RNA sequence: GUAGGGGAGCGUUCAGUCCGCGGAGAAGCCAUACCGGAAGGAGUGGUGGAGCCGACUGAAGUGCGGAUGCCGGCAUGAGUAACGAUAAAAGAAGUGAGAAUCUUCUUCGCCGUAAGGACAAGGGUUCCUGGGGAAGGGUCGUCCGCCCAGGGAAAGUCGG
RNA sequence: GCGAGAGCUAACUUCCGUAGCCGAGAGGGAAACAACCCAGACCAUCAGCUAAGGUCCCUAAAUGAUCGCUCAGUGGUUAA
RNA sequence: AAAGGUGAAAAGAACCCCGGGAGGGGAGUGAAAGAGAACCUGAAACCGUGGACUUACAAGCAGUCAUGGCACCUUAUGCG
């Protein structure tokens, strides 16, 4: 214990399979779609239905989800071929707001929004 | 001016019952007789561009 | 209804002179890959084509020049190809289906003779 | 000297946005609305009480002659008896009486028919 | 008990004074089943990382849901309508981390008193070469009229 | 409501007199319902007696007692 | 017009992992990265992931009073 204070000395606080694309340009509500069907499973479908899987938010979600494989293994000396997507999601970063010109003087403004995509690879075992 | 227009603004409940059918069908994916990575049914292997003998280079 | 029997996304020239367009280099490269759908058109049409080749009179070979505007491959498809397929039950041109393509999502693929 | 508003604004929306609970959507997320739900949710508490004495009362009557009318009285009758027997006074209970002790409901049910004709 | 009058108080900043508190940790934030007749107050824990409670008195830009209020942020409509003339496009080949969308070739189609060419005005470097790949380009882009660097413009008689 | 005019002794009509309530009045009753009827809410209570209204079931309480009336469903839309 | 704030001091992240990049994970500096340069605090609307209790004969200002079921019990197992 000791107080907080010493804690964060004795601690360093660390992240086991978490990588995360952080403003990925797309829009989050876009991207979840492909995020979703990829939760809960072998990390090694992940990799296989992105591939064919036709919305363009997969390749995104494919490279944050071999960052996340490739920390698993490498800093956490993880054993690959039991690795499983634990958790997966998408966040909303900013939000590029453009105008655009409309019909008769209005304007109106587009909302390019973009997504923070962060996957969360963990060993799963039955025990 | 824009005619029809909406009376209130919707639930962020209704608006999800709404939504309730947009959810992707992942791909239905078969392993490559040869080469053995997984493939799409009736179409030729991406990577060994096999469909019994190989059709597409390499 | 419209219970009919054929395909057009374009209006009555443009179809043909598509159709033409991919006749022509199915004879003149032996394969192409392309929309999925767009091989579905062009196959019946050509098979017809390599049938009407396969008559080597004057006559059949004019009928050919008429949706092959191309001297070379005419002459191809009348002296190389057509020749070839003599034993055959006019049946020879097949269809394989690629990926899905990123610019728009569209399944191509492969019509060869 | 200026004098802001700060902290002192949050707080007291944080203490009524905090009394809506299992108040559905923006009734229990937004300030302005869960606070008018609670002007309602004045007139609703403070009247259900002089109130829920009402709603009391009557599942007592309710039960007090579903036993009364179970041996050939009914609370009408069964009630004005106890009465009769100054004697009998409890009114209060008597349900309960009536609901978990037969032995003993029936007994204060002949004890008024007998005081009754 | 509405307009209205009268009474007692809660809270916010600033100021004077008292008691103090704080890096083993202030203010602010966040959670809570305690306390007071209310306004409100406290305890405990989490966050935080430096100033700060309580009490008496004094001064106030002192308390908010309303004003088609003001500024800002974020929602709904909804992944909907649109993607800006119905002059079409096809294949091959090349480049590339990635191309329907760039480059090359070969065809097709549209303008041809023009959708060709030369100036003016107006704009300025937009020109050329090599790079680039955020944002702009209603979609891709390895490309561009976009970004970066370098280069380019030459008159005794053309205009002044 | 009662007393008058105005008005077709029309109008949730209009203008005065006068009482009551709403307005500034919650509670029970009249299906629902400002003003009609009974009643004027200092706070608490799983306590009690009543008002007006009610006591087949939907809701609390006699499908009570005695002597009658109408067969129409009168009851639960008017007259010569 | 709007626009402030790394840390005491740059010690501003050598080297390695996935990526064309952006971004991120380690390592290392630092009291602290539960300060990393779209860097003091970081409320609320608004989006989302996981969990608990629920919901597919139902007419609903969205609560309130009452009871039962389920879960949990740091001002809190006897009341909640
Ligand atoms: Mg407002
Ligand atoms: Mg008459």
């Amino acid at each position: 214990f000791r107080n907080k204070k010493q804690r964060k000395q004795q601690v360093k606080l660390r992240k086991p399979g978490f990588a995360v694309a952080k403003y990925v340009r797309m829009s989050p509500r876009k991207v979840r779609l492909v995020v979703d069907v990829i939760r809960g499973k072998s990390v090694q479908d992940a990799e296989d239905l992105l591939r064919f899987i036709p919305r363009s938010a997969s390749e995104p979600v494919a490279k944050v989800l071999n960052s996340a494989k490739a920390n698993a293994l490498h800093n956490d000396e993880m054993l690959e071929d039991r690795l499983f997507v634990k958790e997966a999601y998408v966040d909303a970063g900013p939000t590029l707001k453009r105008l655009i010109p409309r019909a008769r003087g209005s304007a109106n403004i587009i909302k390019k929004r973009t997504s923070h995509i962060t996957i969360i690879v963990a060993e799963k075992g039955n025990k | 001016a824009k005619h029809p227009v909406p009376k209130k603004k919707t639930s962020k409940s209704k608006r999800d019952m709404r939504r309730s059918h947009h959810a992707l069908t992942a791909p239905n994916l078969t392993e490559c007789p040869q080469c053995h990575g997984k493939k799409l049914s009736h179409h030729i292997c991406p990577n060994c561009g096999y469909y019994d003998g190989r059709q597409v280079l390499a | 209804h419209g219970k009919a029997g054929r395909k057009l996304n374009r209006n009555s020239s443009a179809r043909v002179a598509l159709a033409r367009a991919q006749a022509t280099a199915l004879l003149r490269e032996g394969r192409i890959q392309t929309t999925l759908t767009k091989a579905k058109e062009l196959r019946p049409f050509v098979e017809q084509l390599i049938t009407t080749a396969k008559g080597g009179d004057l006559h059949s070979r004019r009928l050919v020049a008429q949706d092959i505007h191309d001297k070379d491959v005419v002459r191809k498809v009348m002296d190389e190809v057509a020749p070839k397929y003599a034993e055959r039950p006019g049946g020879y041109t097949r269809i394989l289906r690629v990926g899905t393509r990123r610019g728009d999502g569209v399944t191509m693929a492969l019509i060869e003779l | 000297p200026r004098a802001k508003t700060g902290i002192v604004r949050r707080r007291r929306h944080k203490k009524v946005l905090k009394r809506a609970k299992g108040f559905w959507g923006s009734r229990s997320k937004q300030y302005r609305n869960a606070f008018q739900t609670l002007l309602n949710a004045a007139t609703y508490e403070y009247r259900d009480r002089r109130n829920k004495k009402r709603d009391f009362r009557r599942l007592w009557i309710q039960r007090i002659n579903a036993g009364a009318r179970l041996h050939g009285m009914n609370y009408s009758t069964f009630i004005n008896g106890l009465k009769r027997a100054n004697i009998d006074l409890n009114r209060k209970v008597l349900a309960d009486i009536a609901a978990r002790e037969p032995e003993a409901f029936k007994a204060l049910v002949d004890a008024s028919r007998n005081a009754r004709q």
